[PDB]
DNA sequence: AGCAGATATCACTCAGCACGA
DNA sequence: TCGTGCTGAGTGATATCTGCTTTGGGTGGGTGGGTGGGTTGAGGCAAT
């Protein structure tokens, strides 16, 4: 099948597209909180709610 | 193109270079270890020491297998030997010992795919500089090593800009001078990578000139064969770039002949040597003197006349406490203890400026010296400016003085515009530019040292102090401390002054032997330590300062009832008193401000003006 | 050296006819 | 009404030669302009 690759690299454009779509569809700020070593500041409503889905809805 | 028979055989010299790189020792070979480091991406610059080459030649001669003089060949024509050494290094590059992510690099993938395409075509390439990940430089032959082996070191002998003539072109020479200009670092293209929209192949181009003509048409075998006309498009991702910097080196004052103007020589910096030269530093730049041919119509119109520049290869950079410090400020002058102490207080400039209410008391203990001609005002200015790290000397520059003392000479002669500029510097501690061309505002918390002469040239006792001073009274009031210096004739003082000056003229050294001046380095580092320090004051000292303030205010009002007083004491005098006390506490290295410091500041204030006025 | 205009010599398309099928 | 040449001059096209001009600086000028650059120093003038 035609397979699209960024010139000079071996990264598949399809893989990047699907990864970004998955990240946008399912992501919560609690992951950022745990990454930043601020896990004990996690609440139960905002950090457990989808972030970029809400951003897209507000943008629309 | 008639030929000549020159006594140089590049094959033998290449063999010599390879043997030197492989075998030379000074553990394993030094340059083999360097290449091993380069392979593992640990080093990006290789420097060839001509001393090592000379030692290797001496050893070979001692062993009986006399070889060609490589040092002289390198010195006489260094441009070719750079490429020769690069080729020798490439032919003997050790395999990497530390695994690296090859697939990350774009060039690796592109070359691997080119290899795959070539294999496919065969079943039915790139410039060496493209893959090079290091830079080569030549270190001049040290004079000590040359004298040890009975040889003359032309490369390492310093030369002035004038001594660099046309017969030195193409050689490795050293230049001594002061850098006057350095440009910004910019990317210089060496190899250009193109792409074919139709073919799918990559093309490369080598640039060794000021200008180049880009490719337009594909030259690939496939394209040619198939007759497909494919356009070439530049690709900056796969291209090779090297940091470039252009600098100007000017002659030193002692190198110019009598009745001649200094000259300048261009310098080109490539590779990792970038950022090694800054304006104002005296340097010993070693490089290859080369011409810069023109191109196109300019080439034809110019004629035989050629520009020149230097390819940088190596850069060598040239280099009771209160009383002691005061006396060591300017040993050459006759003892003026109070003025020296005031200069110390200005230099340290200790202060706590953290009001946070919208403004903050000025953190500079400004000093102004006014006196008749004859006092060593210029000497104090020059000395105190030299000691200061940010001291700037100007004649009636502020930006350079930011967060530092400003050394202004001929203060009275200054134009009114500069008077307003310094007024803005004091009251607002800001530098503002309002121009069409540009609009930049730079903060300036800089202290000012001012030297001025009276209105009539010499102080007139009959006239009031304000009359003798041309500057506006507000500027005088804003000055934290004002020192009036006068020359009163006297047998004893004149005799001592004459003896001191005569001894200085004869023996070229300080006449005083009662005490030994403190080393300037110790004094400056002590000043820096004091500046780093932060003092603190209590409530009792605050009440003492308040009492001193009321006493001073009453005394100053009584004095100003007459015309002799310079001016009435004001809250500005207060703030100056606390500033001086904080500076003295910083000097003491004790956090708590003591009553002794306040008393010393008060006596300094009294002796700055009244001591000399009463005389 | 590079660029824009021009000359002239290089092929290729539709045109159509003779034989036989 | 398909296949295979032979004829053919027309309609291209693309591989191929013939003349500027330029940088910048007065070794192109001021009937090409000064808003396309140069350009710091001396000089005369009006408002001050
Ligand atoms: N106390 C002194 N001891 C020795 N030499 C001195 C002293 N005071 C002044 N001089 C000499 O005076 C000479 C001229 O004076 P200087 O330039 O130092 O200051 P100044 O008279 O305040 O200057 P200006 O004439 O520019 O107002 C200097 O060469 C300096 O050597
Ligand atoms: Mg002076
Ligand atoms: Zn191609």
């Amino acid at each position: 099948e035609p397979l699209r690759i960024i010139w000079g690299t071996n990264v598949s454009i399809q893989e990047c597209t699907t990864n970004f779509r998955n990240f946008l569809m399912s992501f919560k700020y609690k992951f950022r909180k745990i990454l930043d070593e601020r896990e004990e500041f996690i609440n139960n409503t905002t950090d457990e709610e989808l972030y970029y889905i809400k951003q897209l809805n507000e943008m629309r | 193109l008639p030929s000549i028979q020159l006594p140089v055989d590049y094959n033998n010299l290449f063999n010599e270079i390879t043997d030197f790189l492989v075998t030379f020792k000074q553990k394993g070979p030094k340059y083999m270890a360097m290449l091993q480091k380069v392979a593992n991406r640990e080093l990006n610059s290789v420097i060839i020491d001509l001393d090592d080459i000379l030692q290797y030649q001496n050893e070979k001669f001692l062993q009986g297998t006399q070889a060609d003089d490589l040092v002289s060949a390198i010195q006489q024509n260094a441009n070719h030997f750079t490429e020769l050494f690069c080729r020798a290094i490439d032919n003997n590059m050790p395999l990497p010992t530390k695994e690296i992510d090859y697939k990350d690099d774009v060039l690796d993938v592109i070359l691997n795919q080119r290899r795959l395409r070539n294999e496919r075509m065969l079943s039915d390439l790139f410039p060496p500089n493209l893959t090079r990940r290091y830079f080569l430089y030549f270190k001049p032959l040290s004079q000590n090593c040359a004298r040890r082996y009975r040889k003359k070191a032309i490369s390492s002998k310093p030369l002035s800009v004038r001594q660099i003539k046309g017969d030195f072109l193409g050689q490795l020479i050293t230049v001594r001078g002061i850098i006057t200009r350095v440009s910004d670092v910019k990317p210089a293209v060496e190899v250009i990578a193109y792409t074919c929209d139709q073919c799918g192949y990559e093309v490369f181009q080598e640039v060794n000139s000021r200008t180049f003509t880009p490719l337009s048409e594909c030259t690939s075998e496939e394209c040619s064969q198939n007759q497909t006309k494919g356009q070439l498009f530049m690709s900056t991702r796969a291209s090779k770039f090297s940091a470039f910097q252009e600098c100007k080196i000017q002659e030193l004052s002692q190198q110019v002949p009598v009745g001649h103007i200094p000259r300048s020589l261009n310098i080109h910096v490539n590779g990792t040597l970038v950022r090694s030269l800054s304006p104002g530093d005296i340097v010993d730049v070693t490089g290859i003197f080369l011409p810069a041919p023109y191109t196109g119509f300019k080439a034809l119109k110019a004629g035989l006349l050629t520009e020149t520049y230097l390819e940088a290869q190596f850069v060598r950079q040239h280099k009771d406490v209160y009383n002691r410090l005061a006396k060591s400020i300017a040993p050459e002058i006759y003892g003026n203890l109070d003025v020296k102490k005031a200069l110390l207080l200005l230099l340290v400039g200790g202060v706590d400026k953290r009001v946070g209410d919208g403004m903050k008391i000025r953190g500079d203990i400004n000093v102004c010296l006014m006196g008749d001609p004859g006092v060593a005002k210029s000497q104090l200015l020059k000395a105190i400016c030299k000691i200061s790290p940010r001291g700037v000397y100007t004649t009636g520059a502020l930006v350079l003085a930011d967060n530092g003392i400003c050394c202004i000479d001929e203060f009275d002669k200054m134009d009114e515009s500069d008077r307003t500029a310094i007024h803005e510097v004091m009251e607002q501690q800001t530098i503002s530019i309002s121009k069409a061309g540009i609009n930049t505002t730079l903060n300036a918390r800089t202290s000012i040292l001012a030297a001025a002469n009276p209105l009539y040239g010499r102080y007139n006792p009959r006239l009031s102090p304000l009359d003798n001073i041309n500057l506006p009274a507000a500027l005088l009031s804003r000055f934290d401390i004002l020192f009036l210096m006068l020359d009163i004739p006297s047998r004893d003082d004149d005799e001592k002054l004459a003896e001191h000056v005569t001894y200085v003229h004869m023996h070229n050294k300080q006449p005083d032997l009662d005490f030994t001046p403190v080393e300037p380095s110790k004094m400056r580092e002590y000043i820096a330590y004091a500046k780093t320090k932060r003092p603190v004051m209590s409530e009792a000292v605050n009440d003492y300062v308040v009492q001193a303030y009321i006493r001073l205010r009453q005394d100053s009002k009584r004095e100003m009832d007459s015309k002799f007083s310079f001016g009435q004491a004001t809250p500005r005098t207060l703030l100056g008193i606390i500033r001086l006390s904080q500076a003295l506490a910083k000097l003491r290295l004790a956090d708590m401000v003591d009553i002794d410091d306040v008393e010393e500041a008060l006596r300094l204030v009294r002796v700055s003006k009244e001591s000399l006025y009463q005389e």
